[PDB]
């Protein structure tokens, strides 16, 4: 598994939650 | 290489990779490769901004605190995120990349970590 792939899949799979957007929304 | 902004739509969610999938197949259906419009972005962790290829017109631009969410699609070209235009209002900017759009996403990532960082940085 390159270095690439891992993050890549993770990113397809998942995605990415910007935590900026939830900290000043629990607020 | 080459990134291609192939417009924006709105979604009913903030999150998820169910949701720029969607968004992703709405926009390929209805449009041809020709009509994609060349493209960069420049990434900063205040703001992403999209402009054109030679003429460097602003195509839009993005406050990264209300970015909600970002993903490669299942096609590994596709990059989108997604943005709180409003409270309960939420809009998919959707990119095709070339080779691929793991450094775009990468880099939209790391604004995000970033721009979180100045919010603690903020308050601390």
């Amino acid at each position: 598994v390159a270095p690439e792939e891992r993050h890549l899949s993770k990113m397809q799979q998942n995605g990415y939650e910007n935590p900026t957007y939830k900290f000043f929304e629990q607020m | 290489f080459q990134v291609y902004y192939l417009g924006n739509v709105p979604v009913a969610k903030p999150v998820g990779v169910d949701v720029i999938n969607g968004a992703l197949e709405s926009v390929l259906s209805s449009s041809s490769r020709e009509q994609w419009t060349p493209s960069h972005v420049s990434v900063a962790p205040a703001t992403l901004t999209i402009l054109h290829q030679q003429t460097e017109a602003v195509l839009g631009e993005c406050r990264v605190r209300f970015l909600s969410f970002l993903a490669v699609g299942r096609d590994v070209h596709t990059f989108a995120f997604i943005m709180a235009a409003g409270p309960a209002s939420f809009c998919c900017h959707m990119f095709w990349c070339e080779p691929n759009a793991a450094s775009l996403s990468e880099a939209v990532q790391a604004a995000c970590m970033l721009r979180y960082q100045k919010c603690l940085d903020a308050r601390s």
